[PDB]
């Protein structure tokens, strides 16, 4: 979840 | 009247701008003023129409969960029409005695509902000041519930069961035998929602409503295991908006059961995973307490309306784990739980209700002087004390044998055998009155000497211990 | 005791006759108020609500 | 025990037959009510067709429908699908539609209105238009048939009050 | 203009555009229903809002109106005996105005009744006198229990009383004081608003040294709390976190109770509204409904998740306001884990990186800031008064596991830990307090209190802790090898511990004799049980058979056990007959 958020929505 | 505002035509925008389809979710790209929680109609290339709920809006983008599934949807020829309202169910008192999809479509070969109103399926939280505290005990007929986990009319108490266990039979018996201990001067209406159940489960419930003449008083919302999964996220709210309309709008005392509420959690996790949200325990949505509390708390009584909603969700605990997120968050939201036990079931007992994990939050106030009987609380507490001691005497005898457990432990072993095999054991269609069940409890506590019934005060120990 | 099957077989055509009163009442109510219902339906269909979205300003 | 169980089954069969007869009678009443409502809507459809066939009385309605759809779209350029009967009537009123959209939207007048060569199915559509975004992606089906279809659901509770009056048990309205 | 536009809506989180010139934690009216929300983050012209109502139906482009003010609570007369909606609006008035059983979306109702005439009486200040924040410039009679509701100047106000109203009946909107500071005159009525997110100032924070005497023997004796302390009650979903909370609200020493139900049942806030009026307190000298001094902050679970955060702020701010009047308030926050879930649900919908179990990295800071608002303090302004705010926060660990992020953080912050045991709650052993893991860090300071009132109390408490621990370690052996393989001393220890658990620690909270247990009764019962243990240990130490002595002294054991049943009504020295009728009838 953290990787998806950081690397897609940041 | 208010209904007069219905004579208005509101054209709908049909978009045809689908840009993605992954699992339950369809993303549509160029919406004009997208509206949150709005219901939309997706027309597929095949021509069939499905319904979806806008789960999120961002500028011109909308994310829609399709209840009937996204199979057959493409980005080119699939159109989406925005209705502009949320999901509203048509409600008449003619709904009673009818069968519907999990989406609320009739499946009894009857006509659509001639609505008296279109009520939003999300309802509105009841004003805590408008709430009445439930105190009218319901004789379920089952001694394990009436005498030790007594349910009040308007209470929300699920049945924590597991698989291979008779939780459908227990719920059917409760619906069949439920009634007030002291009648006010009428039978419950029943609202039955089924989520992801077998065909034989639905058939069992439907034919047991047939047999007892309570089907004319019943609306069924049957989402079976062969029906769309996401449609289970609306089934319990369409059934609780129909139950609510009877309960307050028509002032009908109603008992509404959300069978397989545990299955609804799986659909909520599927949608949440499709949205790539931050998960809670076991991958379930972090907002599952707020989603299960918007279903469980739509029960109770209100000040000026002579109607109530008594809710009995049925919930199968995975691996019989009560610490699993579903039973855990239901326990923190509901006012008790009837715990159907697999050890008792394997042991031949019916109803296999283990009263120790079970609880009724509204029993304290539903039992006592002038409304059930004076010995009801003390007898219940003493029975819990003696059962908890008989189950630890039986563990010490399993490892050590009878020769090294005290006399009180032997008395507790005797108490445990007769409690489970004569008091908790009870045939189906056997309706015991809260008073017969208290007399049988007194017969089982006489096994012990007046001096070790230490959880009964001397006044009660005096009048009932010697009869 | 099996003879009661015929008794229930005769229960149909009895309520089928009792319900005809309400069916006739439905038809009478329809014939009475249908013209008015159609009138409001027509005036609503041809009445235009030609207004922009509230947020469109 | 077997005899008692089988007699219980016979009694339950009797009761279930009674319940099923009652349920079928109830559904018969409901279906009669539904058929009455359907007849009302069929008469309304016939009347709408009749009005749509009256050109002089139909022109203001058609203009209002087109302007309403354009106001919902709020697009600079639009396409209008209409019955081949009305293409000529719509062509004579494009300037009026553009000016009316401009004034009612408090915005610059509509830039351009195409009239689609794909005409509405005259068998099913009796009047009105379908107004579409310039790209043909977003559309609004402002037809008399679609308007009546929407009203048949929005106005159901009002029609039930008109026909059968208030319900005796609904004590609390909301 | 003040109107931004809704850009995105997701659950309770609304991102609005054109919101440049917006302050953090500023209230906003979202949509056409004017839903109340708070700007939680600002990013350029985009402001993220947590809406405190249901966001269903919110459209992109809907207006968002700045209010220029933070989430505030109205403080003044008319605050006790009332129940509020998470935010500071009143539920009874809401029902009376909407005439429905629901809470309308965006309904606006003044928090304090503005039609009730309050009997103001001015204090010790006159015209030309200097007034600063916290100064009691008058008092109104609120109810027979709260007979003098102090009227304090707002904490951040100052100046020379240009005018002070005379004694008489004034509504909340009528001007009561005029005060000139730098030539500018300001007007003060009977109430004032305070930001619920800013802690109320005090002159100095004192050291909590007086016990918070609940009615519970286990909580009073083994794990005591103090007035101004912080305690947490983690437990599973049926072990009595809410029954303990309500019993404390009923029988605690606190002069006022702020009962906050953050994401709980609406039948548990209804029972409090039904029983507290029927329950009375003689702390004022006469039986006055405990509800007269107890206010509520009902925000159930079906109610917006973002208002579970505004429910905890409102409660602690009310307790701080009433501590600023010289009162010893008790905020009972049931549950703190529902406010943490609301911040986990806002954070998740808000995009920033989740922590161990999806919670934000700032959950611990939020909890610490909340609990740092509790304490004993000297109130700002004169007359010189001292107050205290205790916090009793029920934590609801996911699955009953105390390793949870919220439970671990609270245990790090709070000083008392009343851990509940699910197994004990199933046997109906109530309170189901886990003596093995529960701790109280206030036992050291309370020494003074005990040295002044019950010198033997700490020693007896330590003895009972030792006996209970020994019996916990020993019952495990007996469960496998049998009781007959133990020493007579070990069997005495087991019997004593069982008696303690079943008669001293177990307290039926819904009876007449054990709904409340005063400290003198607790001390007497503790002495009786410890003396019985000493008598048995001596009888076996100098030579005796415990197996037969149990039969011989069966009635002495029965009397010690039945000490539980004495009615506290016959207060103090009539029950104290047990000093001889029990400690001299035997032992
Ligand atoms: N001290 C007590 N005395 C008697 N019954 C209690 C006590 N504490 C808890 N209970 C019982 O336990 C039930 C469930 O506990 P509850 O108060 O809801 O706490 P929680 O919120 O932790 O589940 C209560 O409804 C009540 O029947
Ligand atoms: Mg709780």
């Amino acid at each position: 979840v953290q990787e998806k958020k950081q690397n897609e929505t940041a | 009247k208010a209904v007069e505002q219905g004579f208005n035509v509101k054209p709908r925008l049909n978009y045809n701008t689908v840009s993605g389809v992954n699992g339950p979710l369809v993303i549509l790209e160029k919406v004009k003023f997208p509206r949150y929680n709005e219901i939309v109609n997706l027309t597929l290339p095949d021509g069939t129409v499905r319904q979806g709920q806008v789960l999120e809006i961002r500028g011109d983008r909308a994310i829609v969960q399709v209840f009937e599934g996204t199979s057959g949807i493409d980005v080119k020829k699939t159109t989406v029409e925005f209705t502009g309202e949320s999901l509203r169910i048509p409600v008449s008192e003619d709904m009673l005695g009818r069968i519907f999809d999990g989406s609320g479509r009739p499946i009894d070969n009857g006509p659509k509902v001639f609505a008296e109103d279109y009520l939003d399926i999300n309802g509105s939280p009841i004003n805590p000041y408008a709430r009445i505290y439930p105190e009218e005990m319901i004789s379920t007929g089952v001694s394990a519930i009436d005498t030790m986990n007594s349910i009040a009319r308007g209470q929300k108490i699920p049945i924590f069961s597991a698989s291979g266990l008779p939780h459908n039979e227990i719920a059917a018996q409760i619906c069949r035998q439920a009634g007030l201990v002291r009648p006010t001067k009428e039978n419950f209406s029943i609202v039955f929602a089924a989520m992801g159940v077998n065909l034989e489960t639905a058939r069992f419930f439907k034919q047991d409503f047939e047999e007892n003449g309570s089907l004319e008083r019943t609306s069924l919302f049957l989402n079976l295991a062969n029906d769309p999964t996401i449609e289970r996220i609306i089934t319990p709210r369409l059934a609780l908006t129909t139950a609510e309309y009877l309960a307050y709008q028509t002032e009908r005392h109603v008992l509404t059961i959300l069978t397989d509420m545990s299955s609804y959690a799986d659909a909520l996790r599927e949608v949440s995973a499709a949205r790539e949200e931050v998960p809670g325990r076991r991958g379930y949505p972090g907002y599952m307490y707020t989603d299960l509390s918007t279903i469980y708390e739509r029960a109770g009584r209100v000040e000026g309306r002579n109607g109530s909603i008594t809710q009995i969700p049925i919930l199968t605990m995975p691996n019989d784990d009560i610490t699993h997120p579903i039973p855990d968050l239901t326990g923190y939201i509901t006012e008790g739980q009837i715990f159907v036990d697999r050890q008792l079931h394997n042991k031949g007992i019916y109803p296999p209700i283990n009263v120790l994990p079970s609880l009724s939050r509204l029993m304290k106030s539903a039992i006592g002087e002038g409304m059930t009987r004076k010995d009801h609380g003390d007898v219940s507490n003493q029975l819990y004390a003696k059962y908890a001691i008989g189950k630890d005497a039986a563990a010490m005898k399993a490892v050590v044998g009878e020769e090294a457990l005290s006399i009180e432990d032997k008395l507790s072993l005797e108490f445990l055998e007769k409690f489970e095999k004569t008091f908790i054991t009870q045939g189906a269609y056997e309706d015991r009155t809260v008073f017969e069940s208290l007399d049988q409890a007194w017969s089982l506590l006489r096994i012990y000497p007046k001096e070790m019934l230490n959880r009964i005060s001397p006044k009660i120990l005096d009048e009932f211990y010697d009869r | 005791e099996q003879k009661n099957a015929g008794g229930v077989g005769e229960l149909e055509k009895k309520a089928e006759a009792g319900v005809q009163g309400e069916l006739a009442e439905i038809k009478k109510i329809a014939e009475k108020k249908k013209d008015d219902v159609v009138k409001i339906l027509i005036e609503t269909v041809i009445k235009p609500s030609a207004e922009v979205h509230i947020n469109a300003l | 025990g077997n005899f008692k169980s089988k007699l219980k089954k016979a009694m339950l069969s009797q009761q279930i037959t009674k319940s099923t007869i009652a349920n079928k009678m109830r559904l018969k009443v409901l279906s009669a009510r539904e058929q009455s409502l359907d007849g009302i809507f069929e008469e309304t459809k016939e009347k709408l067709s009749g009005i749509a066939n009256n050109r002089d009385e139909y022109k203001p309605i058609l203009q209002s429908l087109i302007v309403e759809a354009l106001l919902k779209l709020l697009e600079p350029k639009a396409i209008v699908k209409a019955l081949e009967r009305d293409v000529d009537l719509i062509e004579s009123m494009k300037d009026d539609i553009m000016r009316e959209y401009g004034e009612k939207a408090q915005r610059a007048p509509l830039e351009e209105i195409v009239i689609s060569n794909d005409y509405l199915n005259k068998d099913l559509v009796s009047g009105g238009v379908v107004v579409s975004n310039a790209s043909d992606k977003i559309e609004i089906n402002n037809t008399l048939e679609e308007r009546l279809k929407l009203l048949s659901e929005e106005a159901l509770p009002a029609i039930r009050l008109e026909l059968y009056g208030p319900s005796k048990t609904r004590k609390f309205f909301d | 203009s003040e109107y931004g536009a809704i850009y995105s809506v997701s659950g309770p989180v609304v991102i609005a555009e054109n919101m440049i010139g917006c302050a953090m934690y500023e209230l906003v009216k979202v949509g056409h229903d004017n839903l109340v929300g708070e700007v939680i983050r600002i990013d350029g012209d985009k402001a993220t809002i947590q809406v405190y109502e249901e966001t269903a139906g919110l459209t992109v482009g809907d207006p968002v109106l700045r209010t220029g003010k933070p989430l505030s609570v109205e403080l003044g007369p008319g605050l006790m005996e009332t129940i509020y909606d998470g935010i500071q609006r009143p539920l009874k008035a809401i029902k009376e105005e909407s005439q429905s059983i629901y809470i309308p979306r965006g309904i606006d109702t003044p928090a304090l009744d503005r039609t009730i005439k309050w009997q103001f009486t001015p204090g010790k200040f006159q015209v030309g006198d200097h007034i600063s924040g916290g100064d009691i410039y008058g008092s109104v009679f609120e109810n027979s229990l709260i007979s003098s509701h102090k009227i304090l100047l707002p904490p951040r106000s100052r100046g020379t009383i240009t005018w002070i109203a005379p004694a008489g009946e004034y509504t909340l909107d009528e001007k009561i004081l005029e005060v000139e500071f730098d030539g500018k005159k300001s007007d003060f009525t009977l109430y004032h608003t305070w930001p619920v997110r800013v802690p109320r100032p005090v002159t100095e924070k004192l050291s909590a040294d007086y016990p918070l005497l609940t009615g519970q023997r286990v909580l009073d004796a083994l794990f005591p709390c103090v007035q101004g302390g912080t305690t947490c009650i983690p437990g599973a979903f049926g072990c009595g976190k809410t029954v303990i909370s309500q019993s404390l609200s009923k029988y605690s020493n606190s002069d006022a109770i702020i009962y906050v139900g953050c994401g709980e049942r609406g039948n548990e806030m209804a029972e409090v509204l039904m029983e507290f009026p029927e329950l009375y307190t003689e702390m004022s000298g006469t039986k006055e409904p405990i509800m007269k001094r107890t206010t509520l902050v009902a925000n159930t679970s079906n109610m917006p998740v973002a208002a579970r955060e505004a429910s905890i702020y409102t409660g602690i701010t009310l307790a701080e306001y009433f501590r600023d009047q010289g009162k010893n308030v008790s905020m009972i926050a049931d549950s703190s884990s529902r406010w943490a879930e609301a911040l986990r649900e806002i954070s998740g919908r808000l995009g920033e990186m989740p922590a161990d179990q999806g919670f934000p990295a700032y959950l611990g800071a939020k909890l610490a800031s909340f609990y740092e608002r509790a304490g004993k303090a000297v109130a700002l302004g004169s007359p010189d008064r001292t107050g205290s705010v205790s916090i009793v926060a029920a934590v609801s660990p996911a699955g009953g596991d105390f390793s949870d992020p919220v439970t671990t953080a609270t245990l790090g912050i709070t000083q008392v830990f009343w851990g509940l045991d699910k197994k004990l709650a199933q046997r109906k052993h109530f309170p189901s307090i886990n003596t093995s893991v529960s701790y109280s860090k206030y036992t050291n300071v309370l020494n003074k209190f005990y040295d002044s009132n019950y010198p033997e109390f700490p020693v007896l408490r330590d003895r009972m802790k030792e006996i209970l621990s020994n019996a916990e370690e020993l019952e495990q052996v007996v469960q496998l090898v049998g009781k007959s393989a133990l020493s007579d001393s070990d069997k005495i220890t087991l019997d004593v511990a069982t008696l303690i658990k079943e008669d001293f620690l177990q307290q039926n909270g819904y009876s007449t004799y054990d709904a409340f247990c005063p400290i003198w009764k607790t001390f007497d019962m503790m002495r009786a049980f410890i003396s019985y243990h000493d008598e048995a240990q001596k009888a076996v130490a100098n030579g005796a058979n415990w197996s037969k002595l149990a039969d011989s002294t069966g009635d002495v054991k029965h009397a010690v056990s039945s000490s539980k049943f004495f009615e506290p009504s016959r207060g103090e020295k009539e029950v104290h007959g047990e000093f001889e009728k029990l400690l001299s009838t035997m032992q």
